[PDB]
């Protein structure tokens, strides 16, 4: 470490959203299965 | 209703309850209350014990350095007449507190003051981030160093005949090391002359192509005579680590301006982990609307 | 419009002659009017048709749907908000356009909710209009002489007016000569039977003479003339309408309840805005603030969602009504139902079925019950024995009544029969349970006949024998019972003959006092082979001397008939009582039937009696038993016309089982009204016009759809289109669930409140960076929130809800201070605690301790000091710190919906545990997951942080708020446990909603 400790201020959003992302969706078709599940 | 409601003779009622209802119900708030505060203090103790005394966990949201000023305006403008002395009483007494801190009187001894390179030097690296060692030294900044805003000669600092200065100042970030940008092919046109490594540049220009005309002479004061802030007062290892700490100063004097008309100055720092903002006028760059009306 | 003069009891001029009557209105008997004397008085007064009701532009009814009492709240609360931006624009520069948002949200909030509700009373409207069907209709009037059918439009006061059987009577006639006609004044006047109309006078009440036709009303048989006394508006149902209309609407309960909801809010809302007004002027601040902070509060305390959620919840009880055939015009009368205490019924048309049918029959000395239901699901007669055989053979070929062409296709009870109504119930039962009487009838050519005489009263026909062994004749003759006992001397005993000794002769006598005393009207058949020795199959048998043998006659069998009630009508008004519901009988029927009824119905209780039969019972005058003895009363319109205020408060708080009898409409109106003055709900159920006056001023009226009457029908709020009394227990059901449901919904939407007042209040008192925003508290009340509590109206019950006592309106309420204490109290506060707990753990991460918070407003807001020194020396610019206070906001709004999620699940029951009722509400459980998806949406999507300012959260965040919602599951597992086992103790009269 020493001078060139650039990494001690990044942090990566990006990787977050994707994944928040692909989380919110599943639970929602979830949701949505538990829904429908019975009127078929 | 209006009056039983509010108190009847017959049942002895106050309000609806008897005597020692209004008792029971006061008595069951009070224990409820009592443990809801009990268990949110102990919540919050065991996050005290989560974090540690010498170092923030998350230090992304103060990545890009901001570079602030002295004189406190309100919407970023300095505006003054030449005549009225109650004109420029609000800039000069902030001026005076920003530098009153850096006063010789307060540097003094061995602890925890050390002399530093009279001259731009490179990092200095006092250990980690323990408290092994004591507290840690850092290098003395004094004040004469600006020549013409000081407060040591004319009080007043320039306002007082239309040369007013401008301190500038980086804000302060814990163990972040300033790096400036090489000699390479690829620099700006500015910063090739006087390319002292040790040094973070700094350089005021004005906003509109226009502008460039009226504004005069930008005549900038710092440490060794070069405009920009010395490595050698960095990192920064903290208030409880590092108490009594001074962080470099540039005064700016912007010499033969024109009277009696707006001018929009913007002052930026270079550098590599130096980044600006679209958002925040404030990151690595300032903006000053100085008018000196006469 | 003088509502006295419409509310008195109608007068005539009946009591007349017929040269009176002619001589003060102008017409001869003879000849009539004259064309040109009929045009002048057409022109002079109107013509004969009921004045239109009054119409309603749309515009009208959205403005309304637009206003009302939430609605009402809201806009004030959206006036509010535009003043305040108004202020701060006026005194400072760079206003946060915060308010101005608040503000244009809340107004289209109003306007949505409007435009819902009003869809919704229009489609009711649309489906009503598809039912009026007015066919124009011609009547025949004599003028000068002559014959002539002019439009109905056209008739006058005077002229002559001629009626057949099967035509309406236009206006209200004075009969001057009839020819046996009947009429059916079931709508008007609610008789049954047809009376007789005759050219002379009866009886002192007009409503009761034989001299006098009436409006709407119908001649079954026979034809009249008569001279038109009244017309237009004028008429008895023209008044009647006219008061109909001129009566005011009322205030539903739901409404009420509505109302006095708003009462606790505003109160509590402007109590905390005065104190923390008084509270900041106290410490420093100046009054330009002070008045920012005292409307922010008020406003805060204003539930937004709440109005959209009640609107859907009962939107959703009133689609299962309209599916099971019960339509509400209104939308709030859908709880009216279940809170209702006292049923006013009528008898004719709503109780029963108002057709004449066979039910009960005398052979083989032995009573017979016959199938007397619309859809024929019952018992049957044993249709073994010859006995019966000969009983349908004399009915059948004894009568000259015969479906009327093309009703190939509707039912066998439904269909459309000429002749009298006995006839029509004979030939129905025949044809019920003997086949095609088309074909027994023309299996025997009837020879010759006798009709019916009013001194014989006996009507008799001969026929030749279908049998090919024998070519005798048969005899088939039929009436009084008395007469036709007279005239035998045998008796056809499963088969075979026997004499008519006494034994037999008194077991006739008996059976003609039991199916008499069942307010039943019996007839005897009878018949005999006559000797083709002494009357040859050559012998013609003119009616003219003694051809046939009166007496020595076989005597087959008494057929008695009566109109029966409606299937579901004893199970409904069973049911409705169960729910301590008290079911009165209102009716302007004979008492002699309307107590049969009600003995059958279940509204006089099998064994409680009247003073009249316990005189008859110990042989004693009346005036000597008490009248406290007798739960049940028969209550004469007669003497209820000269009873006071207090009798009749008396005679409902004394009776239990009460039957008004021979009740005007304008005594049933008074009837409704002496329920009301006690404090009790009253539900009355009707078809006729005669309804009219008693289905408005009811707390909620139920009319018939297909037997109902137009006016009734467009004057009640609840229509039964199928005609099924079950409704109105399914009706009295569904508006308990909802009431249970409204309050579940309730404290979720008002828990909520406190962990979004909070931040503000110790921002103000503490000087804290501000912890909550505005487009979060915007996010919740209108987000995340709506679908939980849209999804708590799905809850099924808990106990049996049809056990329980009716609602108490005096004491028990919809929004209690039980409710108050816990959302606003105990479930809100923990909430807020762990907003404020995730609130603080996210500025100590990033530097700022909760030492150095305190304070820090003043510089944390100004937008000039670019050098914020926090708790580790650090200095911070203005936008990043802001960016860490945004998502801040971001963290403590997905604490909220942390914290629902066990507020949704404590407040899924009131009572029980979660672990008993179930899981079992899938909606609750979308509710849930879209509740949480909605929110990672917004903190997740790219371009958030700069439209709606919401930046994303580090996985370690989220965590937070779990331990609150835990412990809040636990308490109010443990809370609603201790009302379980102690029932009646602390707990119970301090948390039990
Ligand atoms: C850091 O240094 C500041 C300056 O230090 C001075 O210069 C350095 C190089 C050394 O020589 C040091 O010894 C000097 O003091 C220091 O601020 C100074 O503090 C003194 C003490 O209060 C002030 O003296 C007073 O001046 C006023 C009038 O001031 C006028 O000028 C200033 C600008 O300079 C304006 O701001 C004012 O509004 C006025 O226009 C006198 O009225 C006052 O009278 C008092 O003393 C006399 C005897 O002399 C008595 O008879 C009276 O009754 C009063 O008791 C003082 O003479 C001096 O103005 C001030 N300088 C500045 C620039 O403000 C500062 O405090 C140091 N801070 C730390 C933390 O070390
Ligand atoms: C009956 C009702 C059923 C309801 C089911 C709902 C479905 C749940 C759906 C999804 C949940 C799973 C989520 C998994 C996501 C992992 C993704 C991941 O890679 O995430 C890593 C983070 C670490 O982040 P960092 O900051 O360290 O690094 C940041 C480094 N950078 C930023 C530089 C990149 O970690 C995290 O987010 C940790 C993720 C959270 C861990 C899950 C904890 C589960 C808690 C209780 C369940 C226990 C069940 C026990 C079984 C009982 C059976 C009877
Ligand atoms: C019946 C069955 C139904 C099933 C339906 C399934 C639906 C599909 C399900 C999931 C789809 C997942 C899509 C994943 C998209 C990832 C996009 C992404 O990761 O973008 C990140 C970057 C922005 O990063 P940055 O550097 O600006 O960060 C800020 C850095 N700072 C602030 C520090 C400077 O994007 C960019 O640049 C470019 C972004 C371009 C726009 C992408 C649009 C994405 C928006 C919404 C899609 C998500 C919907 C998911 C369903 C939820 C339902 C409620
Ligand atoms: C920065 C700091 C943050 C501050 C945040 C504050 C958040 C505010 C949280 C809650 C607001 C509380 C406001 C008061 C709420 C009272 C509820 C209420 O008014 O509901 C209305 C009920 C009516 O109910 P009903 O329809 O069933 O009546 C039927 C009567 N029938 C049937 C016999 C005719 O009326 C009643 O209950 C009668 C009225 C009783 C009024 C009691 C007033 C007590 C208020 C304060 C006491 C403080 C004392 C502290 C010192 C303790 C000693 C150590
Ligand atoms: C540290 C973290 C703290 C978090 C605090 C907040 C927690 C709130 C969230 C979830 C709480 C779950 C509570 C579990 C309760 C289970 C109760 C249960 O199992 O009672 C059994 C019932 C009773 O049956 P019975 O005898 O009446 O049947 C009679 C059948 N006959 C009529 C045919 C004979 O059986 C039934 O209800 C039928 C089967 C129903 C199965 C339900 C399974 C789904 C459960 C939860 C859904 C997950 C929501 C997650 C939300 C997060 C979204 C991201
Ligand atoms: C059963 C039925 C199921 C139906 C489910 C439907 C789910 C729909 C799922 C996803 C669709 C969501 C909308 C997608 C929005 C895409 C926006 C986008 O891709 O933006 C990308 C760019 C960002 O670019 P940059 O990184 O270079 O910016 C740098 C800016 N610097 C550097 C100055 C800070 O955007 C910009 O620039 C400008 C950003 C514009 C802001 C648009 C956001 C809209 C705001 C509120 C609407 C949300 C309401 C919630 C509805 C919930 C429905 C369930
Ligand atoms: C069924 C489930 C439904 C779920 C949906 C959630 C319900 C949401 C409920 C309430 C949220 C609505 C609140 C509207 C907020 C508008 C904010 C706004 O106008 O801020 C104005 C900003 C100005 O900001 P500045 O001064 O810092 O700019 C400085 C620029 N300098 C410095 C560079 C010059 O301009 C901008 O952001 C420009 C971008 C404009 C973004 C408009 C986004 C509108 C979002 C929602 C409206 C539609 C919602 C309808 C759905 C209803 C659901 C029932
Ligand atoms: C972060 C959030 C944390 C929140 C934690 C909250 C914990 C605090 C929970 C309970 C503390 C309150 C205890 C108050 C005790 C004094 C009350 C009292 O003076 O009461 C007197 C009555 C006895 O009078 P009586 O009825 O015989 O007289 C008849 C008189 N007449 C006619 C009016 C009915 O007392 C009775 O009835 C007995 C009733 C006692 C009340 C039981 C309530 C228990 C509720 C919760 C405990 C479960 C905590 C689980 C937490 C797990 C954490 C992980
Ligand atoms: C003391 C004061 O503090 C700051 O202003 C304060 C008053 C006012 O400005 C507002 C914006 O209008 C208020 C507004 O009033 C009431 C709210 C809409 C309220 C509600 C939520 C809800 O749902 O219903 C009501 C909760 C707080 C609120 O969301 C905002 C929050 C931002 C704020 O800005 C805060 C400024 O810095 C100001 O300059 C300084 O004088
Ligand atoms: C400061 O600005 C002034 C102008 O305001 C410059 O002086 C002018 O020079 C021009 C010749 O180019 C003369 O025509 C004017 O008469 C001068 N005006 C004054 C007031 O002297 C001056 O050269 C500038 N000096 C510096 C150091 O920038
Ligand atoms: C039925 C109950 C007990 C289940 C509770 C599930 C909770 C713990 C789930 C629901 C939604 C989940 C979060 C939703 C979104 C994210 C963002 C993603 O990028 C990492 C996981 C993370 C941080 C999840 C952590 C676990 C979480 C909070
Ligand atoms: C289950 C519930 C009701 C128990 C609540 C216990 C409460 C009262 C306990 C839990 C944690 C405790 C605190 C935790 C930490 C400290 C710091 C220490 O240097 C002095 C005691 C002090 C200040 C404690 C005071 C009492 C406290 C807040
Ligand atoms: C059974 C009950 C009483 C246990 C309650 C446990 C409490 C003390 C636990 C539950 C969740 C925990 C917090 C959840 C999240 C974080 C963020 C993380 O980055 C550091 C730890 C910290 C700050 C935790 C501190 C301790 C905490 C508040
Ligand atoms: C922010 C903090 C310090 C405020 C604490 C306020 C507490 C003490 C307030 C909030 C809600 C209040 C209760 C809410 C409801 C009721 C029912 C009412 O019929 C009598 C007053 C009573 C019993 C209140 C007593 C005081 C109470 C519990
Ligand atoms: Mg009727
Ligand atoms: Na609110
Ligand atoms: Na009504």
């Amino acid at each position: 470490e020493g001078p060139d400790n650039d990494e001690r201020f990044t942090y990566d959003y990006y990787r977050l959203r994707v994944v928040g992302l692909i989380v919110a969706a599943v639970l929602c078709v979830i949701g949505i299965i538990i829904l429908l599940a019975g009127k078929c | 209703g209006w009056k039983k409601f509010l108190w009847d003779s017959e049942k002895k009622e106050f309000l609806g309850r008897t005597g020692s209802s209004w008792f029971k119900i006061f008595l069951f708030y009070l224990i409820f209350y009592g443990c809801l505060a009990g268990i949110f203090i102990g919540t919050i103790q065991v996050l005290l014990l989560t974090l540690s005394d010498f170092e923030p966990k998350y230090q992304d949201r103060v990545a890009p350095p901001g570079l602030s000023h002295a004189p406190y305006a309100i919407k970023t403008e300095i505006s003054f007449s030449i005549s009225n002395p109650k004109s420029y009483e609000s800039f000069v007494k902030s001026m005076h507190k920003l530098m009153d801190l850096y006063n010789e009187s307060s540097q003094a001894g061995n602890s925890p003051f050390e002399d530093c390179s009279d001259t731009p030097a490179d990092y200095i690296k006092r250990g980690d981030l323990d408290d092994s060692q004591g507290q840690k030294k850092a290098c003395r900044f004094s004040r004469m160093w600006l020549k013409n805003c000081s407060g040591l000669d004319d009080t007043t600092y320039g306002y007082a005949e239309g040369k007013p200065c401008v301190v500038a100042k980086l804000n302060r970030i814990i163990g972040f090391y300033p790096k400036p940008l090489k000699n390479t092919t690829d620099l700006p046109e500015e910063l090739q002359a006087n390319y002292n490594q040790y040094v973070l540049p700094l350089r005021c220009a004005a906003k509109r192509e226009e502008d460039r005309e009226k504004i005069g002479s930008i005549e900038y004061f710092g440490l060794g005579g070069y405009a920009g802030f010395p490595l050698q007062y960095y990192p920064y290892y903290g208030k409880r680590l590092q108490k009594k700490y001074l962080q470099p100063l540039l005064a700016i004097q912007f010499t033969n301006l024109t009277q009696n008309m707006e001018l929009r100055i913007e002052c930026k720092v270079y550098g590599e982990n130096i980044d600006y903002s679209e958002k925040d006028r404030f990151r690595g760059r300032f903006e000053v609307k100085i008018e000196v009306k006469s | 419009d003088l509502d006295e003069l419409k509310k008195e009891v109608s007068m005539d001029d009946h009591k007349l002659s017929l040269d009176e009557l002619h001589n003060k209105y102008g017409t001869d008997l003879t000849r009539g009017l004259t064309n040109a004397r009929a045009k002048e008085i057409l022109a002079r007064d109107g013509p004969n048709s009921l004045t239109p009701p009054p119409t309603t532009p749309e515009w009208i009814k959205f403005c309304r749907q637009l206003f009302g009492g939430f609605s009402i709240l809201l806009w004030i609360g959206a006036i509010l908000c535009f003043l305040a931006y108004g202020i701060q624009a006026a005194t400072e520069d760079e206003p946060a356009n915060d308010n101005l948002y608040l503000g244009v949200v809340l107004s289209t909030v109003v306007i949505v909710t409007g435009c819902f509700s009003y869809y919704q009373e229009a489609k009711s409207s649309r489906i009503m209009d598809s039912f009026k069907n007015m066919v124009p209709q011609q009547a025949l009037v004599i003028r000068d002489g002559e014959k002539s059918t002019i439009n109905a439009e056209f008739v006058v006061a005077g002229d002559l007016v001629e009626v057949k059987g099967g035509d309406r009577i236009p206006a209200d006639l004075r009969i001057i000569s009839a020819h046996g006609c009947k009429v059916d004044n079931s709508s008007l006047t609610g008789e049954s039977e047809p009376q007789t109309r005759s050219p002379e006078f009866s009886s002192e009440n007009p409503l009761e003479t034989r001299n006098i036709a009436f409006f709407s009303t119908n001649c079954v048989e026979g034809t009249a003339r008569g001279v038109v006394v009244y017309t237009g508006d004028r008429t008895v149902m023209g008044r009647i309408a006219t008061l109909a209309s001129g009566l005011e609407v009322g205030r539903t309960p739901i409404a009420i309840e509505i109302e006095h909801f708003i009462h606790i809010i505003t109160g509590v809302a402007v109590f905390l805005g005065v104190s923390f007004f008084i509270l900041s002027l106290i410490l420093g601040y100046s009054w330009l603030e002070a008045v920012i902070f005292l409307i922010g509060i008020i406003v805060a305390n204003v539930p937004e969602g709440l109005l959209a959620t009640v609107t859907v919840c009962l939107t959703l009880t009133a689609k299962r009504m309209a599916r099971k055939n019960c339509l509400v015009k209104n939308l709030e009368a859908v709880e009216t139902l279940g809170s209702t205490s006292t049923i006013c019924s009528d008898k004719t048309g709503t109780l029963t079925q108002n057709r004449m049918t066979v039910a009960h029959m005398w052979f083989d000395n032995q009573i017979h019950e016959a199938d007397t239901t619309e859809n024929q699901s019952g018992a049957a007669f044993d249709k073994t024995s010859a006995t019966w055989s000969a009983l349908s053979r004399i009915a059948a070929l004894c009568n000259r009544a015969v479906f009327q062409a093309g009703q190939d296709n509707v039912p066998i009870l439904k269909r459309s029969v000429a002749g009298d109504a006995s006839e029509s119930a004979l030939l129905k039962c025949i044809e019920l349970c003997c086949g095609s009487v088309q074909g027994m009838r023309d299996r025997n050519p009837k020879i010759v006949e006798i009709p019916f005489n009013s001194t014989n009263k006996y009507q008799l026909s001969i026929h030749e024998n279908e049998k090919s062994s024998e070519s005798r004749y048969l005899l088939v003759m039929k009436g009084a019972p008395e007469r036709i006992l007279d005239r035998c001397s045998t008796i056809l005993l499963n088969g075979a003959e026997e004499p008519l000794k006494e034994d037999m002769k008194e077991a006739f006598q008996n059976a003609y006092l039991e199916l008499g005393g069942l307010g039943e009207r019996v007839l005897g058949f009878c018949h005999f082979a006559l000797p083709e020795d002494k009357y040859n199959e050559g012998y013609p048998f003119d009616a003219d001397e003694p051809n046939f043998p009166t007496t020595d006659l076989c005597f087959v069998g008494l057929m008695a008939m009566i109109d029966p009630p409606r299937a579901a009508v004893p199970d409904a008004v069973g049911k409705c009582r169960s729910a301590g519901i008290k079911v009165i009988m209102v009716t302007g029927d004979h008492p002699i039937t309307a107590k049969a009824i009600a003995k059958g119905v279940g509204i006089i209780s099998e064994g409680n009696e009247t003073i009249e039969d316990i005189a008859a019972r110990l042989n004693i005058p009346i005036g000597q038993v008490n009248p406290r003895d007798a739960k049940a009363c028969v209550v004469h319109g007669s003497d209820l016309k000269d009873l006071s205020t207090e009798v009749l408060d008396d005679i409902l708080h004394y009776h239990t089982e009460i039957v008004f009898a021979r009740t005007s409409p304008q005594q049933k109106l008074i009837i409704v009204e002496g329920c009301q003055r006690q404090g009790a709900i009253v539900a009355v159920t009707g078809d006729g016009v005669n309804d009219s006056p008693a289905l408005k001023k009811a707390d909620i009226g139920v009319a018939m759809g297909i037997s109902g009457s137009d006016v009734s029908k467009q004057a009640a709020d609840m229509i039964l289109l199928d005609d099924n009394f079950a409704s109105i227990v399914t009706g009295v059901e569904e508006g308990r669930l909802i009431f249970d449901n409204l309050k579940k919904s309730i404290a979720y939407t008002l828990t909520s409140n406190i962990p979004e007042i909070t931040p503000f209040l110790v921002f103000i008192i503490g000087n804290v960076p501000l912890p909550l925003g505005t487009v979060t508290i915007l996010c919740i009340d209108l987000g995340t929130d709506m679908v939980p509590a849209i999804s708590l109206a799905y809850e099924q019950a808990e106990s049996d809800i049809m056990k329980r006592q009716p609602r108490n309106p005096k004491t028990d309420k919809l929004v209690n201070e039980r409710l108050i204490s816990m959302a606003y109290g105990q479930i809100g506060m923990i909430q807020a605690l762990g907003g404020f707990f995730s609130y603080f753990v996210i500025l100590a991460e990033n530097g700022f301790l909760p030492m150095d918070l305190i304070g820090k407003r003043v510089r944390w807001d100004d937008r000039w000091i670019s050098d914020v020194e926090d708790s580790f020396g650090q200095q911070w610019t203005y936008e990043q710190r802001k960016i860490v206070e945004f998502t801040c906001h971001t963290s403590f709004f997905i604490s909220i919906v942390v914290v629902q999620w066990a507020d949704l699940i404590i407040c899924k029951t009131r009572r029980n545990s979660i672990f008993q009722q179930g899981m079992k509400n899938k909606i609750l459980i979308f509710g849930l997951f879209e509740e949480t998806a909605l929110a990672a949406f917004l903190s997740y999507c790219p371009g958030t942080d700069v439209a709606l300012r919401m930046y994303p959260l580090k996985p370690s965040w989220w965590f937070c708020a779990f331990p609150y919602s835990l412990i809040i599951f636990l308490y109010d597992e443990m809370r609603r446990f201790i009302i379980r086992r102690s029932p009646g103790g602390w707990v119970e009269q301090e948390t039990y909603y």
